[PDB]
């Protein structure tokens, strides 16, 4: 049994929950409601324990792509927002939050990788990735290099993967087709191919993860990095005269990054629905709402169309924005476990030189594609 | 309190260590165990005490049978053959801790540890852990935490096994003093002869599960039951001489000697169970043994090893048609050579007889100490 | 000294307690819980009763404490592997008819809400956006279910519009009036700004069977997939799904399903080679430096001691990641160095056999200090005369310690080293924050890799593979993997 | 010959380089100006901050504004040290008296029962947790003292991991001989007398073992704590040190600093132990 | 090999155990350490071994320093005091644990090791471990240890003081046996006095960390040379007596009883000593010596009797082959021969007897 007559919100220890708070302390003045403000570890774990008893946080904050889970779980309450308030967020955000068609979370913040440069080695950054080979060669001779980012994990050469044709489920109109995966064909394959040849030309090294190349980077041992907006405050301790841009086109087409939007979904066991509504609504989604947990910690690139805007005057946080809308949405679908291995798996066996990236593709897409089926 | 043992056997498995054992101590009593090395003397005392189980049989300790009773509820004390102290304490609180136990005076503790101490010639090593003591100390450690502790029943394994001469005769003394004041029963196993004789009103004899015989100290040097006892009771053994009975009397045999001779001579002893050509076991002492100058029985021949023990000399003496040697002690030193010529007389009064089977023909012959 | 009647009534008093505590378990839906105190205290009031019982005395606050932590644990593990549980069926079949009972649906129009003192009593206003119109109740009082009949009006009231505060303090009373239109529609409080014609979208009829109000599909519950499903069943299924009990289908699902069998006698073999070799140079390692650490000749072993144990201080996460640093292929200190001295860079990642050395390096390093504590303190047990014996037998130290120190100590530690066996056949996370099972295992149908252990391949099955988290499955496995390491150990 | 002396020195020098290298590299990172994981051992740019934040003291950045500590690092440690303190004080009393029975006393199913220790705590622990919660919850209603988010459950809760402890400090007692006790119990003492005063001082070296053994164990214990503790200033450092850890990045400046204290109070109880580590207890007491 | 301690001191701190001792055990010799529950016997013998430090003086197993040694190296093996057998190896393995490590051959162990076993009866005790066995079985399988090491220095502490009369002897015999074989040293501690006889070439007997006297059995026995010895050797101990006019070769003295008689001595407040088997009876000597009896022990073999002379507070105790029927309260008279009295001075020292023994 959730409690009537106050709010619990859980939100992640690198949010800015005090922030949050002080929004919270606004909705209690107005309304005699008090808000706590929580952050517990695990809080994604913790949550479909708690509330499947009927208990825990009348609204959650985490990344929309969780969300599908627990609306599947039947933890979230379905949300009805009008066609009015609907207009003042960003389209494509409405589009993650989605559930069986239904919304079931409000949109908050929008979070994608981007190209980070050096101004001092670097004045004009790249509109190409095929521009890179040719620009490393005279990087070389002056000790340093071009491009170095984490080659690992998937999340962060999926971008180069994605551009030519690559996804993970085709995303149709509004249902993920389960049976359709795109990690086999041409897209694909030209995607990890040009990868594999930056290895193979020195230009990047197969076993290159994040420490190694966020301290290159922050050192100024490399010109540019590929990275999201966590590690900002890193860069502005080293002291790098950087730039947040856009991700370099590959074959004409952009670079496609996976889209994390930060979320607040209503817990369905909540006897607290319409004060949990007009909080998030006509509190927290306003520009003076949003400004006061900016202020506290950075939130980067926000749903909010008129908040966005003045965030946008950054030029790094309008670089996060337009790399965000021309990337791919999260699938809110718990296929996409499968996924994440799959992939990681052929990226490295193409790298390391285990299997040609033919094969390592194709056995990737037999593996999610016959444990979806399954 | 009385402590009485009805058919009490002690099994390891198939290896039975104790058969039968029949003992009727009664209160007061101060009894001594001797027997062979490894015959089952300890194993009593575990048994008694509490601290061996009991394969078949009853045990009665103040004629309340005993045999599932915790060591705690015996009213036993035991001096361990390993001493068994407590090693993290020092012999005061070694001494001292089963006082503590009962809700005693701190003053009434120390006067009495103090006193037992003080006995035993342990007064400078009250501070002492068992660690910083030699084997003789810890010893006398062992005994005066039983000997505070005044228990109803005294069981003590070996007690003065690794004390010097003199010492141990001091302890044996106060030993005998403690049970003519407190007049309470005490058990005392020993390898030492001179202890058992001095110290018992009745000693036991074990012979490998088995009562070979019970009786007063005297009783049981001039009267053994059987063969074994009498190679077992006085130190040196007892000499045994193979003969064959060539007359019976009622209350005397006649025997033959071995030697080529074939010397005859009549024993005081029965003739109960005893056929004339049968092969019987002579034993006569070295003590008893005569000097040859007047003797009726002449054993001659050469002198195999001479022991000089100051006050007494030992010779044992090679005699032709005897496989083994004939051991004699003579009073002073003797000047004798390895090798040399040496005769004893052989007094008929003193000699035992022994049935193949190896009980003893009962001597007739009334020797003075034996009521 | 305590008094014998203090004992009984203390034991009294504690027996007062139970039943204060049992009944009013009962009192409750608890039963389960009651139940399982009753029996608990009474063994334990019983125990201290007779003195026949004394034994116990010494073994039942820890049996107690290990039944209900350890075994409780253990048997709803068991439990739950007989069940559905997982992402997709988390909840009660009354959670799930709770959660389908408030889902609702937008079946009339949407009116902006005001309310207006009226004297001592209020007034309710509604907004009709798209007609433009407005409409106002006469004066009510707040208090129940009550319904309200609507004027249309041009007038504004004579009141002054209350705050949200107002509006939030009286909300309860406020979402129980209906309010009529004109036209008749019935309009409820759907916000804390607006009123609407929100409706329920599901019915319960009574037999068990929801209906949908905006569809007209019936629904019924089928219990054997853990679903409402459309009715004779049909193609449709409502989520949320509820758990329900499946029988041995966990099990089998290990059993028939050729494709997840396919590595796992080779994974199999390579945990038992993991876990053998784990405790073996653990115990090895740990035995000597304890050895040493105590020997007096050595005049600094203080500071030694303290500083090899320190892996074991540290929390293992950091140090683990840490290593997967240090051990990096290209960068990374150790071939980095290995490059200097010598002229050669282990594949410590991509090269199978080297990885699995790897692993081996980095688990005797979390390992061995709590080898070494054992034996800091087992070594305590062998008295001093043994080693002056085997001085007057003629022994040096390699001798002492392989004719007298092992022997001593290996009983001991017999039942420890199959204690960590058994935990380094589970090490689930030392594999995934180091190697994440790679290299890859080519031609796996299931993602298999070659420094997986058995619990990782599991659970990649179990908890990532696509199927949401299946509990019931990992359950199973749970289960299984501890038949298969009991049977082990023979 | 001394050479042995110098070629164990020299031995165990090269062995305490090697396995305090990785543990450098943390202080190395809690020292490191910024957030990273790598880097050289002596830190290019050193930083106080990470070190600062932790023992509690404001932090003065580039700008110009004070960054107050977010956490209370000091307070997670004390946390810390109660709990793995009292759960250490209660395993041993626990599996010291078990053990006891077990070593010197005989019961119907002895051998069953110990085996079945051993064998029931080899179990994986994966559904544990869902069992656990539920259990504390309902605990919580009736003994509010040990019921979810207090210090009291989570001591309780470890106090169940005691199996292995019983077989380790039966297997010391077993070395001790049996005489001891037996002389003892024939001076009158109790079963618990012969236990206390006799028996207990001679196994001073393994209590501490196990005294070690959980409080390292409770230190460095996460899932349970993190489970059971809501409440940010109840939080033990093992829960509280999580918050640096994120989704796509850690502030591991942050975390090393809370790691590097938490091996602190291990190393002092590891100290104190000591004493009651020594040799040539029953030396003297039996002869054989 | 050889042993010779020279100079020889140890100390706990600074309480001295070993005093100045100096000993020269040629090879081949069997030398027996007696003395006083406590003196250091142990000490000295576990200083030989290396199983304790010397403080100040110089070691040497055949003619080479042993102080700095290990005691591995020393080529010595012992019979512990207190047996320290291992207890996770059967009879037989720790038995057959010296040869396992200098060499080991496995027809020559079994060989030696059933031998040594066949004649210390430990024979069907073989498979037995140490918990399973008595403690004068765990005694002789500390003795069999040794005896199958063959080591060139034998060290034995109380070997023997668990055993039964008639064992005691057979053990005697095959000690004596191997060491007359091998010729080989030994130093055997012993408080049989029996044991110290038969089988010294040498006696060492020791006093509060000191040496008091090192000679020839007999010569202990018969030539003391102080009042310690006298009463350290021999059991029953020499009885005393606290005795005006000195010739060249003989010294006369007076007796504290009320009669107040006068007796020449042949010898160099002093205190005149007297053995109780020395002691005659009444009607043949000169000097009658009349008391009361106080204890009588009926020893079998002999008669022990306490006799209470007036005005002296310390008993008499005499020694009478036979049994002798005498009891408690009973009146009793002893002679007292001149030829075998010893005399002792203010000091302690003794006045040499010039009297011949045989
Ligand atoms: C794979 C193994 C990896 C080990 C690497 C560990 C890293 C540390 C480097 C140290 C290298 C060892 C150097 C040994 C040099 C000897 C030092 C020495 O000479 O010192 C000795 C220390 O003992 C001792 O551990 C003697 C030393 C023991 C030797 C055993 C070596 C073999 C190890 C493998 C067997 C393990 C057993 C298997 C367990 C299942 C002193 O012994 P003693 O005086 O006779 O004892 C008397 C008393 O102390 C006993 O109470
Ligand atoms: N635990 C045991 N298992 C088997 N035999 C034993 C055990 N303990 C003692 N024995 C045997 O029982 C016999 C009697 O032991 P004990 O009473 O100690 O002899 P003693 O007469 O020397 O006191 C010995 O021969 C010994 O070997
Ligand atoms: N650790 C110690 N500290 C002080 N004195 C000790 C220590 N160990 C033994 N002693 C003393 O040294 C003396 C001689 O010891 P030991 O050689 O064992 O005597 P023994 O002559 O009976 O063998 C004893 O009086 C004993 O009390
Ligand atoms: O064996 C390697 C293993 O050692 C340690 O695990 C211990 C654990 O800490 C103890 O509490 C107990 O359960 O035994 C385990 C070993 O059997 C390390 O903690 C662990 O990281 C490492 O894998
Ligand atoms: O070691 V001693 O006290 O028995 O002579
Ligand atoms: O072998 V025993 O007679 O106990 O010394
Ligand atoms: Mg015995
Ligand atoms: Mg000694």
């Amino acid at each position: 049994k959730i409690e009537e007559g106050k709010l619990v919100i859980w939100i992640n220890g690198d949010k800015g929950y005090n922030g949050l708070a002080e929004v919270g302390k606004k909705f209690e003045k107005d309304t005699g409601i008090k808000v706590t403000v929580e952050h517990p570890d695990k809080l994604e774990e913790k949550f479909p324990q708690v509330a499947a008893t009927g208990d825990g946080p009348d609204i959650i904050f985490w990344a929309h792509d969780r969300f599908g889970g627990y609306a599947q779980s039947g933890l979230l309450a379905e949300i009805t927002p009008d066609k009015a308030f609907q207009d003042k967020l960003y389209p494509f955000t409405w589009d993650a939050v989605r559930y069986n068609g239904k919304l079931i979370a409000y949109p908050i913040a929008v979070e994608a990788l981007s190209l980070i440069y050096n101004k001092d080695l670097l004045p004009n950054p790249p509109k190409t990735w095929e521009e890179i080979p040719a620009l490393d060669k005279e990087l070389k001779a002056k000790g340093k290099s071009a491009l170095m980012f984490n080659l690992q994990e998937p999340y962060f050469t999926w971008p180069l993967i994605a551009a030519d044709g690559g996804y993970a489920f085709k995303y149709e109109n509004g249902k993920y087709d389960i049976k359709d995966v795109g990690v086999d064909n041409a897209g694909a394959k030209a995607g990890l191919t040009f990868l594999v040849d930056l290895i193979k030309n020195k230009h990047m090294n197969a076993d290159t993860d994040y420490s190694i190349a966020e301290a290159a980077f922050n050192k100024g041992e490399t010109a540019m990095t590929i990275n999201g907006p966590w590690a900002w405050s890193n860069i502005d301790t080293s002291k790098v005269n950087y730039g947040v841009t856009v991700l370099p086109t590959f074959k004409g087409q952009p670079s496609k990054p996976f889209v994390g939007v930060l979320s607040a979904g209503i817990n369905a066991a909540s006897p607290n629905k319409e004060l949990a509504k007009e909080f998030l609504e006509n509190y927290l989604l306003t520009d003076e709402g949003l400004e006061a947990v900016n202020k506290d910690k950075p939130l980067g690139a926000v749903a909010l169309k008129s908040y966005e805007e003045e965030l946008a005057k950054d030029p790094r946080i309008a670089a996060t924005m337009e790399n965000a809308q021309k990337g791919e949405i999260m699938p809110n679908i718990p296929q996409m476990s499968a996924f994440w291995y799959a992939v990681r798996t052929a990226v490295i066996n193409a790298a390391s030189g285990r299997q040609t990236v033919d094969e390592a593709l194709k056995d990737a897409q037999t593996r999610i594609t016959k444990a979806s089926a399954s | 309190a009385s402590v009485q043992l009805q058919n009490v056997t002690k099994a390891w498995g198939e290896v039975v260590v104790s058969k039968d054992i029949n003992l009727d101590i009664h209160e007061g009593e101060f009894v001594v165990f001797v027997g062979p090395s490894g015959c089952g003397k300890s194993t009593l005392l575990r048994m008694i005490a509490g601290l061996e189980t009991i394969t078949s049989g009853d045990l009665f300790i103040g004629e309340k049978r005993m045999n599932d009773t915790p060591p705690a509820e015996r009213g036993v004390g035991m001096v361990f053959q390993s001493y068994a102290l407590y090693p993290h304490l020092s012999v005061a609180e070694n001494m001292s801790f089963g006082l503590k136990l009962a809700g005693a005076k701190k003053e009434v503790i120390n006067q009495r540890v103090n006193q037992v101490a003080e006995v035993l010639q342990l007064a400078h090593l009250l501070d002492r852990k068992p660690k910083a003591l030699s084997g003789g100390q810890r010893q006398r450690v062992a005994i005066g935490r039983t000997l505070v502790a005044e228990p109803s029943v005294f069981l003590l394994d070996e007690p003065l096994s690794n004390l010097d001469a003199a010492l141990r005769v001091q302890m044996r003394i106060e030993i005998s003093r403690l049970h003519k004041r407190l007049g309470r029963t005490m058990i005392y196993v020993t390898h030492d002869q001179v202890e058992a004789m001095t110290l018992a009103d009745k000693i036991v004899v074990l012979d490998a599960g088995r009562v070979a015989q019970v009786g007063k100290p005297l009783e049981l040097y001039h009267y053994p039951a059987d063969r074994f006892v009498a190679g077992f009771i006085g130190s040196p053994k007892m000499n045994f001489l193979p003969v064959k009975v060539t007359a019976t009397a009622i209350d005397q045999v006649q025997v033959e000697l071995p030697m080529p001779n074939r010397q005859q001579v009549w024993l005081p002893v029965e003739s109960r169970d005893v056929q004339v050509g049968a092969n019987m076991s002579l034993g006569i002492r070295p003590e008893h043994l005569l000097p040859s100058d007047i003797a009726d029985v002449i054993l001659e021949g050469e002198v195999q090893v001479v022991e000089q023990l100051g006050n007494e000399t030992q010779i044992h003496i090679q005699i032709p048609s005897i496989r083994q040697n004939l051991v004699y002690r003579q009073n002073d030193v003797v000047l004798v050579e390895e090798g040399a010529t040496f005769a004893i007389g052989l007094p008929p009064e003193r000699c035992h007889l022994f049935r193949e089977d190896g009980t003893a023909c009962r001597r007739l012959h009334k020797e003075p100490g034996v009521a | 000294w305590q008094s014998d009647a203090l004992k009984w009534s203390v034991l009294g008093l504690l027996g007062l307690l139970v039943g204060y505590l049992v009944v009013l378990m009962y009192a409750q839906g608890e039963y389960l819980f009651a139940i399982t105190t009753l029996i608990l205290s009474s063994a334990g009031l019983y125990i201290f009763a007779n003195r026949k019982a004394y034994a116990w005395r010494y073994v039942y606050p820890g049996m107690a404490g290990m039944g209900l932590f350890v075994l409780f644990p253990l048997v709803c593990t068991i439990a739950i592997a007989f069940t559905n549980y997982s992402s997709t069926n988390q909840l009660t079949f009354e959670r799930a008819q709770e959660v389908l009972l408030d889902r609702s649906w937008q079946a009339g129009k949407t009116y902006n809400f005001g309310l207006y003192p009226a004297g001592d009593e209020w007034q309710l206003a509604l907004s009709d956006g798209e007609t433009g119109k407005n409409y106002l109740s006469d004066a009510f009082k707040f208090g129940g279910e009550q319904k309200l009949q609507l004027k249309e009006t041009t007038a504004q009231p004579e009141g002054e519009r209350a705050n949200l505060r107002v509006i939030t303090q009286n909300r309860q009373a406020l979402s129980d009036i209906t309010a009529i239109l004109p036209d008749g529609n019935k309009v409820m409080m759907s916000s804390l700004r607006q009123f609407s014609g929100t409706q329920p979208l599901y019915t319960l009829d009574g037999d068990g069977t929801l209906t949908n109000n905006q569809s007209g599909v019936k629904y019924r519950p089928n219990n054997q997939i853990g679903f409402y499903q459309s009715i004779n069943w049909g193609d449709e299924k409502l989520s949320p799904g509820y758990t329900v009990t499946t029988g041995w289908k966990n099990f089998t699902r290990v059993f028939t399903d050729e494709g997840i069998q396919k590595p796992f006698l080779a994974i199999f073999v390579w945990t038992v080679v993991f876990s053998l070799i784990t405790v073996f140079l653990t115990v090895a390692v740990g035995m000597v430096l304890a050895c040493l650490v105590q020997w007096e000749a050595l005049r600094g072993k203080a500071v030694y001691r303290v500083l090899l144990i320190l892996p074991y201080a540290v929390p293992s996460f950091i140090s683990i990641l840490i290593f997967k640093g240090l051990f990096n292929q290209s960068f990374g200190e150790i071939n980095m160095m290995l490059s200097a001295l010598f002229g050669v860079k282990p594949a410590w990642f991509s090269d199978p056999t080297t990885a699995r050395t790897m692993l081996i390096i980095v688990n005797t390093w979390l390992g061995y200090p709590y080898m070494m504590i054992l034996c800091m303190g087992l070594l305590k047990a062998i008295p001093d005369d043994l080693y002056e014996a085997s001085a007057m037998d003629g022994a040096g130290p390699f001798q002492n310690f392989f004719k007298i120190t092992l022997p001593l100590l290996i009983k001991p530690l017999t039942p420890l080293m199959i204690a960590s066996f058994a935990f380094n056949f589970n090490n689930f996370v030392l594999i995934q924050l180091l190697t994440n099972g790679g290299p890859d295992r080519l031609g796996t149908t299931t993602p298999a890799g070659y420094t997986d252990l058995l619990v990782n391949y599991t659970y990649r099955i179990a908890f990532e593979g696509g199927g949401g988290q299946d509990f019931g499955l990992a359950a199973a496995i749970a289960t299984l993997i501890f038949l298969l390491v009991g049977a082990l150990a023979i | 010959q001394k050479a042995r002396l110098f070629i164990t020195h020299l031995l165990l020098l090269l062995f305490i380089a090697a396995i305090m290298f990785p543990l450098l590299m943390v202080v190395a990172i809690s020292l490191r100006q910024g957030n990273f994981a790598t880097g050289s051992l002596i830190p290019e740019q050193i930083s106080w901050d990470h070190w600062k934040l932790a023992l509690g003291f404001s932090v003065e950045q580039a700008d110009g504004r004070i960054t107050p500590p977010p956490f209370p690092v000091l307070l997670w440690l004390w946390n810390s040290v109660k709990v793995a303190g009292i759960s250490a004080i209660g395993i041993v009393a626990l599996s010291t008296t078990c053990a006891y029975a077990f070593a010197r006393m005989r019961f119907p199913g002895k051998a069953t029962l110990l085996k079945g220790m051993l064998i029931f705590q080899m179990f994986p622990a994966v559904l544990s947790l869902v069992a656990l919660y539920a259990l504390f919850d309902r605990l919580g209603e009736y003994i509010p003292f040990i019921g979810l988010n207090t210090h009291g459950g989570v001591i309780f809760a470890y106090l169940g991991g005691i199996a292995l402890h019983v077989w380790t400090i039966k297997g010391y007692f077993e070395t001790i001989d049996s005489s001891l006790e037996e002389a003892a119990a024939l001076d009158g003492a109790t079963p618990w007398q012969a236990f206390r005063l006799v028996l207990l001082p001679l196994s001073v070296p393994i209590l501490a073992v196990v005294f070690i053994l959980s409080f390292i164990a409770a230190i460095t214990e996460v899932p349970v704590a993190s489970l059971l503790l809501r409440d940010v200033n109840s939080y033990t450092l093992a829960v509280g040190m999580q918050q640096y850890l994120n989704p796509q990045n850690y502030l591991w400046g942050d975390f090393a600093a809370a790691a590097v204290m938490s091996a602190l109070p291990i190393t002092i109880v590891f100290l104190l132990a000591q004493r009651w580590l020594v040799n040539g207890l029953t030396a003297g007491g039996v002869k054989g």
